C-alpha cells in the first residue's frame, strides 16, 4: 500500500556546505512571480515523499544507511577501536607490553 | 523562460511515477485473478492516472516551446504538451466516444448463423476462426467470408464515415492536414543537423523499398499459384489472381496456415523437439533457464531475481479465472514481470524468448527519464524481440544444448522446407501491411470521396497483392473496417517497418559474430561482440533520435531491405527452378464470378 513515511528535499536555491542541515520547510519559488505563501506555477513545496512497496526492484527498495566520519579537534583522551591482549606468561624471558 | 521549465519537470517526474506504479499494479492483479471487485479496483486507480495526466497536460501550454535549447528537456515537453483531444466542443467530444466504443463492440458482437440453421450462431473466434484455418471446402469458406463483413462492416460504414470527419478537425487544430499526418508524428525528428527526419519522407521510403522485393512476392505468388490447383481445382485461373476466401485466414494477413498443402518435401521430418523434452522431464523452470542461459552467453545481464517469484509462468492449478496471453509487464521501480501459460513444446520454447527479449529491452533503458522509456520508435519494440526467436530456430543451437542427437545431418531438403515456413510469415504480410496503410491515408487526407472508398479499395487489392474478390461489392460493406486494428483505431505502419529493422540487426551481428555460411545458419550465441554492439543501442530508449540509434548497430540512417533479401537466397536459388513453366504475374481482370 505504500510506506510514504520517508521524505526527501528536491529543491534549493543553493547547494549546501559540507555537513549542512536544513530542516526548514519554506515554500520554494522557481519563477519571477511571487505567490503570497501559497503554491502555484513555478512555486513548489520543497519536500517530496518516497513511494515504497515491497515488490519493487533493487535500487528502489529502502536501504538503511549509516555514515561515519572521525574527528580529531583538540581533545586529550577520546575513544577508539578495541585493543586485544594475548595470554600472559611467567618465569620466562619475554617481550612484554602492558 | 528556459529555467522555469527545467525545474517543473523535476516536479512531474516524481509525482507521476508512484501514481503510475499503482495504476499498472491493479491491471496486473486483476489479470492474474479475475473478480468483480478488482474490475472496480482498477477502474478508479486507472482514473487516478487519467485525471492526473489531463491535470498537468494543460500546464505545458504555459511555456512557449521554441525558447528551449537542451534537446533532452525539449523532447519531454513536446510529448507532454500534446493535447490530443480537449480542443473541440464537448457535446462533440462525447459524440466520438459515442462512436468509439460503439465501433468497438460491433466488431466484438459479430455473430454468424447459417441459412439452413439460424439457431447455431457462431462468433468470430469460436468456429468461424477454425473454418478458415483448417476446413478445406470452397463453398463453405465463401459463405463465411461474405457473411462476416456484410454483417459487421456493413454496420460500421455509417459509424466510420462520420468518424473520419471529426478525427481530422481535431488533427488540423493541432496544425496538421489530416489524421494521416498525426501517425507519422512518431517518426518525425526535426533540427539536429544531419539526423533530421520529416513526416512526408516515409511515404517515399516505403514506396522505394516495397518495389524492390516485388520480384520475390511475385515469385511466392507464382509458386503457390502453381500449388493451389491441386488443393483447389477448377476455381482459380493460373494467370489471374486468387480468390479472397481461401487465404489462410479471413483476410489472409498471415500465410502460415498454408504450409501443409504447400510443403516442399512432405516426407521430410521437420524438427519438432517436443518428444525430446518430455523424455528428459522438461518442466516450466527448465525452459526459462535456457532462455536466460542464452542471454548471458551473448553478453547481457541476468534476470533481476525478482522476476522469478513475481511472474506467473504457467496457468495456476486452481480453477483460476485469468486472461492467458504471453505479455511482458514493465510496471516500474525495477519490477518487471511476465505472464503466460506454458505448455512444454518447441513452439512455446520459441515464444519463451520473444517475451524475454522484451524484458531485457525494458531492463535496458531503466536509467532514462520517465517520458522517454520506450523503444526509439513504435516498430522497434517488437523488432528487438523477434530476432531473438530466430536464433533458436537454428539446429546447431539445439544440438549444442543437448536436445538433438550429435549425428544430426543438416541436409538441404529440410532447409528448403524451413525457409519456406518463414517465407509464408515474413514475406506473406508485407504486401498486406502496405496495401492497407496506403489505402487508409488517402481516405484520411481525403483523396477519395466517400462514394468511392470501397471503389478504390478493391482496386489496389488486385494489383499490388494479387487477390480477387469472391463477390462484387457495392458501396455498403466497409470491407476495410472488418479488421481488428482497423476497427480498434490502431496505427498499422508499425508492422511493416518492424520486419525491415529485424534483419538489419540480424546480419550486422552475424557479420560481427564471424559467420561464413548462409544467413539462416548464423548463431549469435557464445559471442560477446555481438552483444556489445547491440547493448550500445538498447540503453538509449528515446533519449536519442532513432536515426542516430539505427546506425549505432548497422551504420545507416534509414531502413534497408538489402539485409532482408540476403536471407532468402538459398531459397530463391531453389525457387527459380520452380517457375520455369509457370507464369510469374497476375492479370487483374479475371474474377471467379465473371465467367
Ligand atoms: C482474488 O482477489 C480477491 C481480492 O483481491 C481475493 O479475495 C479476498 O482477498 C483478500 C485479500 O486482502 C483475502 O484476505 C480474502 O481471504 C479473499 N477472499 C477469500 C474468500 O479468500 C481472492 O481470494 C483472490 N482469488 C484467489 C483464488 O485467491
Ligand atoms: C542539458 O544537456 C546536458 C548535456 O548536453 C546535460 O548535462 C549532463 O548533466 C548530467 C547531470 O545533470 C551530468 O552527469 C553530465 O555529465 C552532463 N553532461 C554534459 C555533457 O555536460 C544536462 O543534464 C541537460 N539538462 C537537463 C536539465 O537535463
Ligand atoms: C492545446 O489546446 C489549446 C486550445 O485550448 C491550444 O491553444 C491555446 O489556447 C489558449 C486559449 O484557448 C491560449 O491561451 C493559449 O495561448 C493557446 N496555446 C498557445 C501555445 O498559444 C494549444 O496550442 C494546444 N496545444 C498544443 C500543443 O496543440
Ligand atoms: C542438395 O545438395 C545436393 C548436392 O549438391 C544436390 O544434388 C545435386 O543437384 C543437382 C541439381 O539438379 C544435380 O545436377 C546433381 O546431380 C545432384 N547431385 C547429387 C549427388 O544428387 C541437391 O539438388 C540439393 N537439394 C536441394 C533441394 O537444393
Ligand atoms: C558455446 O557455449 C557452450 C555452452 O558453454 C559450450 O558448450 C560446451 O561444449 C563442450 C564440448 O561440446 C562441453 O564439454 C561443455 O560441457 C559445454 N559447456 C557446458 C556449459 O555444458 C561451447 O563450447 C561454446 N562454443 C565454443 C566454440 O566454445
Ligand atoms: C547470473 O547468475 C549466476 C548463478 O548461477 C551467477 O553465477 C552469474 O555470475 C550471474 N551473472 C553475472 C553476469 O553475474
Amino acid at each position: 500500500g505504500g510506506n510514504y513515511n520517508y521524505l526527501y528535499r528536491l529543491f534549493r536555491k543553493s547547494n549546501l556546505k559540507p555537513f549542512e542541515r536544513d530542516i526548514s520547510t519554506e515554500i520554494y519559488q522557481a519563477g519571477s512571480t511571487p505567490c503570497n505563501g501559497v503554491e502555484g506555477f513555478n512555486c513548489y513545496f520543497p519536500l517530496q515523499s518516497y513511494g515504497f512497496q515491497p515488490t519493487n526492484g533493487v535500487g528502489y527498495q529502502p536501504y538503511r544507511v549509516v555514515v561515519l566520519s572521525f574527528e580529531l579537534l583538540h581533545a586529550p583522551a577520546t575513544v577508539c577501536g578495541p585493543k586485544k591482549s594475548t595470554n600472559l606468561v611467567k618465569n620466562k624471558c619475554v617481550n612484554f607490553n602492558f | 523562460i528556459e529555467e522555469q521549465a527545467k525545474t517543473f519537470l523535476d516536479k512531474f517526474n516524481h509525482e507521476a511515477e508512484d501514481l503510475f506504479y499503482q495504476s499498472s499494479l491493479a491491471s496486473w492483479n486483476y489479470n492474474t485473478n479475475i473478480t468483480e471487485e478488482n474490475v472496480q479496483n482498477m477502474n478508479n486507480a486507472g482514473d487516478k492516472w487519467s485525471a492526473f495526466l489531463k491535470e498537468q497536460s494543460t500546464l505545458a501550454q504555459m511555456y512557449p516551446l521554441q525558447e528551449i535549447q537542451n534537446l533532452t528537456v525539449k523532447l519531454q515537453l513536446q510529448a507532454l504538451q500534446q493535447n490530443g483531444s480537449s480542443v473541440l466542443s464537448e457535446d462533440k467530444s462525447k459524440r466520438l466516444n459515442t462512436i468509439l466504443n460503439t465501433m468497438s463492440t460491433i466488431y466484438s458482437t459479430g455473430k454468424v448463423c447459417n441459412p439452413d440453421n439460424p439457431q447455431e450462431c457462431l462468433l468470430l473466434e469460436p468456429g468461424l476462426n477454425e473454418i478458415m484455418a483448417n476446413s478445406l471446402d470452397y463453398n463453405e469458406r465463401l459463405w463465411a467470408w461474405e457473411s462476416w463483413r456484410s454483417e459487421v462492416g456493413k454496420q460500421l460504414r455509417p459509424l466510420y464515415e462520420e468518424y473520419v470527419v471529426l478525427k481530422n478537425e481535431m488533427a488540423r487544430a493541432n496544425h496538421y492536414e489530416d489524421y494521416g499526418d498525426y501517425w507519422r508524428g512518431d517518426y518525425e525528428v526535426n533540427g539536429v543537423d544531419g539526423y533530421d527526419y520529416s513526416r512526408g519522407q516515409l511515404i517515399e521510403d516505403v514506396e522505394h523499398t516495397f518495389e524492390e522485393i516485388k520480384p520475390l512476392y511475385e515469385h511466392l505468388h507464382a509458386y503457390v499459384r502453381a500449388k493451389l490447383m491441386n488443393a483447389y481445382p477448377s476455381y482459380i485461373s493460373p494467370i489471374g489472381c486468387l480468390p479472397a476466401h481461401l487465404l489462410g485466414d479471413m483476410w489472409g494477413r498471415f500465410w502460415t496456415n498454408l504450409y501443409s498443402l504447400t510443403v516442399p518435401f512432405g516426407q521430410k521430418p521437420n524438427i519438432d523437439v517436443t518428444d525430446a523434452m518430455v523424455d528428459q522431464a522438461w518442466d516450466a523452470q527448465r525452459i526459462f533457464k535456457e532462455a536466460e542461459k542464452f542471454f548471458v552467453s551473448v553478453g547481457l545481464p541476468n534476470m533481476t531475481q525478482g522476476f522469478w517469484e513475481n511472474s506467473m509462468l504457467t496457468d495456476p492449478g486452481n480453477v483460476q479465472k485469468a486472461v492467458c496471453h504471453p505479455t511482458a509487464w514493465d510496471l516500474g521501480k525495477g519490477d518487471f514481470r511476465i505472464l503466460m501459460c506454458t505448455k512444454v513444446t518447441m513452439d512455446d520454447f520459441l515464444t519463451a524468448h520473444h517475451e524475454m527479449g522484451h524484458i531485457q529491452y525494458d531492463m535496458a533503458y531503466a536509467a532514462q527519464p520517465f517520458l522517454l522509456r520506450n523503444g526509439a520508435n513504435e516498430g522497434f519494440h517488437e523488432a528487438v524481440g523477434e530476432i531473438m526467436s530466430l536464433s533458436a530456430a537454428t539446429p546447431k543451437h539445439l544440438k549444442s544444448i543437448g536436445l538433438l542427437s550429435p549425428d544430426f545431418q543438416e541436409d538441404n531438403e529440410t532447409e528448403i522446407n524451413f525457409l519456406l515456413k518463414q517465407a509464408l510469415t515474413i514475406v506473406g504480410t508485407l504486401p498486406f501491411t502496405y496495401m492497407l496503410e496506403k489505402w487508409r491515408w488517402m481516405v484520411f487526407k481525403g483523396e477519395i470521396p466517400k462514394d468511392q472508398w470501397m471503389k478504390k479499395w478493391w482496386e489496389m487489392k488486385r494489383e499490388i497483392v494479387g487477390v480477387v474478390e469472391p463477390v462484387p461489392h457495392d458501396e455498403t460493406y466497409c470491407d476495410p473496417a472488418s479488421l481488428f486494428h482497423v476497427s480498434n483505431d490502431y496505427s498499422f505502419i508499425r508492422y511493416y517497418t518492424r520486419t525491415l529493422y529485424q534483419f538489419q540487426f540480424q546480419e550486422a551481428l552475424c557479420q560481427a559474430a564471424k559467420h561464413e555460411g548462409p544467413l539462416h545458419k548464423c548463431d549469435i550465441s557464445n559471442s560477446t561482440e555481438a552483444g556489445q554492439k547491440l547493448f550500445n543501442m538498447l540503453r538509449l530508449g528515446k533519449s536519442e533520435p532513432w536515426t542516430l540509434a539505427l546506425e549505432n548497430v548497422v551504420g545507416a540512417k534509414n531502413m534497408n531491405v538489402r539485409p532482408l533479401l540476403n536471407y532468402f537466397e538459398p531459397l530463391f536459388t531453389w525457387l527459380k527452378d520452380q517457375n520455369k513453366n509457370s507464369f510469374v504475374g497476375w492479370s487483374t481482370d479475371w474474377s471467379p464470378y465473371a465467367d
